[PDB]
């Protein structure tokens, strides 16, 4: 060890972040009122409704 | 229909048309974690600043 030939320094590093996210929502607070298309074998009813609405401008 | 229909079930599916309500209320969450330090330290001296005359030699 006379010299530095053992004389030693050293570093290291590794950082990784890795992140990912989603989101979806959706929202209906209206009433219509629908007619039956037909009716089921078990009884269930087939029921299709449209309303159309012109304020102004379309 | 024909079908015999219970009348003090819960009415409950049955059959391939009937119909279900399914709330989801799904809620999933997982965390993991893992840390590890290794620290080693060393330092040594020693000197004379003043040697006897008998031991000079060494
Ligand atoms: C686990 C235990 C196992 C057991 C281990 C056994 C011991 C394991 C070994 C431990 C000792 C280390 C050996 C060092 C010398 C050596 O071999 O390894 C060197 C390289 C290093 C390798 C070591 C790796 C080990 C690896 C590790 C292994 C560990 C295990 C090569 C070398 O040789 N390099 C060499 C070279 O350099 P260069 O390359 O550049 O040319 O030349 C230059 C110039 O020479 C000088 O010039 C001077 C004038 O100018 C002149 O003075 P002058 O009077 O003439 O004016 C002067 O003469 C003089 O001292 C004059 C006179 C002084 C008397 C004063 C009274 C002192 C009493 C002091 C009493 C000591 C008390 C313990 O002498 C002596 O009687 C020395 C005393 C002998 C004691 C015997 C023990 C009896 C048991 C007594 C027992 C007591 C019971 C209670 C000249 N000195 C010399 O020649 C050198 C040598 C001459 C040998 C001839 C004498 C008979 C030897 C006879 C036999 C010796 C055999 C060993 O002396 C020594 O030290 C020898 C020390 C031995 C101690 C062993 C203890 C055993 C316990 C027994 C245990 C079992 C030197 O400086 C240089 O050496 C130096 O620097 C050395 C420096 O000083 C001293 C530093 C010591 C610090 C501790 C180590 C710390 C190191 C730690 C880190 C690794
Ligand atoms: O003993 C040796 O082998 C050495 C001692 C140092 O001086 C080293 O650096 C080398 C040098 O390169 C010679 O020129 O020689």
């Amino acid at each position: 060890f006379g010299n530095s030939r053992a004389d030693m320094e050293a570093s290291g590093g590794n950082s990784f972040n890795g992140k990912g996210g989603a989101n979806a929502s959706n929202t209906f607070s209206g009433t219509l009122t629908v007619t039956v298309d037909q009716v089921l074998a078990n009884g269930n009813l087939h029921v299709v409704g449209e309303k159309q609405i012109a304020i102004n401008q379309g | 229909n024909y079908g015999y229909q219970p009348l003090f079930e819960d009415r409950r599916p049955r059959n391939i048309g009937d119909t279900l309500t399914i709330v989801l209320q799904e809620n999933v969450s997982a965390s993991k974690s893992s840390s590890a330090n290794a620290s080693r330290d060393g330092k040594t001296s020693f000197g004379f600043d003043t040697v006897p005359r008998y031991l000079q030699g060494l």
